[PDB]
């Protein structure tokens, strides 16, 4: 009875740094339209309550980012997982979606931040991240750059810098 | 991509009523559909937003809805104001498409146009050329039909129309028919007559007038 499909079907993915989250309570679910469908680059399973489906688009090499314990750009200062984590990270290449020529502007992620994420944690201000001595107050250039940044997928990109869109079933 | 095909592409309703407006499409989507209302003379406006999002400026006499591939905006309690171009719309993981549009014209009890004649200005005689304009007013429906006579001989060549957008205020149409001949033209022909035919009419009516 529970929806999924609502999630995965969606037309476009958030951006990382905004990772969508749909709420699943009252029902047990089928599956098999995940878990029996292949075209995944992954379907890693870890360790009910209430269900989230947590649904956004990343690169390729960032993926292994995706699991308890990981480091680097995402895990930090995108979406950590906690350790505790019981759930499943399922991801899949979308390149023939979210890849255009010129660098599809709608896929962004945090560069920069003063600390890293708590598990489950969204963080979605644009303040600017002074990275010098002096205050900034607003501007940004000599040091003191501006946080968030474009995936600018292309068609050309290999693999490792392509679009894949991350659903992350947590229980 | 996708391809968005709206329907019906005309609809004409009375004031109070409801009507329903529906968007196929090639493929399916979710919280990436959205409507819009183009008024004549106007920039256009966003309805709903998400598929079934109220929107901002807008009343809730306005709602959308839809699954999939099919949506439907909806309209309650018609208002005259209302009359317009409404849009499709869907977006992106490649593609944004619209669609052809849908006309949403008010029907009303018919009224017959208050039709005037002017004839051709001295200014534009000195110019060179004639033009005779013939106008229908605040009629309803739209299609009427016009006609020259000269010296009683049916011309054809060379009059254009150029009917107004529904109107608003009294859901009406106005309209311009207007023969231009050359000035040389213009004086081998007496009698100048525009007759018309509209359903508002129980018989057919002329103004004509004497170069
Ligand atoms: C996505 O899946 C849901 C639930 O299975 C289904 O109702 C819906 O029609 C599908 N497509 C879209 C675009 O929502």
């Amino acid at each position: 009875l529970c929806p999924f499909g609502e999630v995965f079907n969606a037309t476009r993915f958030a951006s990382v740094y905004a990772w969508n989250r749909k709420r699943i309570s009252n029902c047990v679910a089928d599956y098999s339209v995940l878990y029996n469908s292949a075209s995944f680059s992954t379907f890693k399973c870890y360790g009910f309550t209430n269900v989230y489906a947590d649904s956004f688009v990343i690169r390729g090499d960032e993926v292994r980012q995706i699991a308890p314990g990981q480091t680097g750009k995402i895990a930090d200062y995108n979406y950590k997982l906690p350790d505790d984590f019981t759930g499943c990270v399922i991801a899949w290449n979308s390149n023939n979606l979210d890849s255009k020529v010129g660098g599809n502007y709608n896929y962004l992620y945090r560069l920069f931040r003063k600390s890293n994420l708590k598990p489950f944690e969204r963080d979605i201000s644009t303040e600017i991240y002074q990275a010098g001595s002096t205050p900034c107050n607003g501007v940004e250039g000599f040091n003191c750059y501006f946080p968030l940044q474009s995936y600018g997928f292309q068609p050309t990109n290999g693999v490792g810098y392509q679009p894949y869109r991350v659903v992350v079933l947590s229980f | 991509d996708i391809q968005m095909t709206q329907s019906p592409s005309s609809l004409s309703a009375s004031v109070g009523d409801t009507v329903t407006i529906t968007c196929r499409a090639g493929q399916t989507i979710n919280t990436f559909l959205n409507w819009y209302q183009q008024k004549p003379g106007k920039a256009p406006k966003l309805l709903i937003y998400a598929a079934s999002t109220l929107q901002s400026g807008v009343p809730s006499r306005f709602s959308g809805s839809g699954s999939g591939t099919d949506f439907t905006l909806t309209i309650n309690s018609l208002q005259p104001e209302d009359f317009a171009t409404y849009y499709c719309q869907q977006s992106y993981s490649n593609l944004y498409t619209f669609s052809q549009g849908t006309k949403v014209e008010i029907k009303r009890t018919v009224a017959a146009p208050s039709v005037f004649i002017f004839p051709p200005s001295d200014e534009q005689l000195k110019s060179g050329t004639a033009s005779v304009v013939c106008l229908l007013n605040n009629f309803y429906p739209r299609e009427a039909k016009v006609q020259w006579k000269v010296d009683n001989a049916l011309q054809s060549g060379n009059s254009q129309e150029s009917v107004t957008e529904q109107d608003s205020k009294d859901s009406t149409y106005s309209l311009s028919s207007t023969l231009t001949l050359s000035k040389a033209d213009y004086e081998k022909h007496k009698v100048y007559a525009c007759e018309v035919t509209h359903q508002g009419l129980s018989s057919p009516v002329t103004k004509s007038f004497n170069r």
